[PDB]
């Protein structure tokens, strides 16, 4: 099964970050949470 | 939205200045026009109604 897994490697690597993608995706997730907070702030302040 | 907020406040600052000037004019015109004639045209004619 390990030989076949090296085969999977050789099979999809040829055809075609992750830890950084996960961390920066979460970071941008709370950044956009802070962003919708700024949106409700700015939109409501502009509305008043 | 923040640029729109600055533009609206710029209108709101201009609106505030215009409303302040308009209300000052409103109070001045109210006093002058409404009370002058009701006092001058009253009294000047009442003085005429008195003397003449």
């Amino acid at each position: 099964h390990l030989n076949f897994l090296k085969k999977r490697l050789l099979q999809q690597c040829e055809t075609l970050k992750m830890e950084d993608l996960t961390n920066v995706s979460s970071l941008l997730n709370m950044e956009r949470a802070r962003d919708k907070a700024n949106e409700e702030g700015l939109a409501l302040l502009q509305e008043e | 939205k923040k640029r729109q907020r600055m533009i609206e406040v710029q209108d709101e600052l201009l609106r505030l200045e215009p409303q302040l000037k308009q209300l000052q004019t409103k109070y001045d015109e109210l006093k002058e026009r409404k009370s002058s004639l009701r006092n001058a045209a009253y009294f000047l004619s009442n003085l005429k109604q008195l003397y003449q």
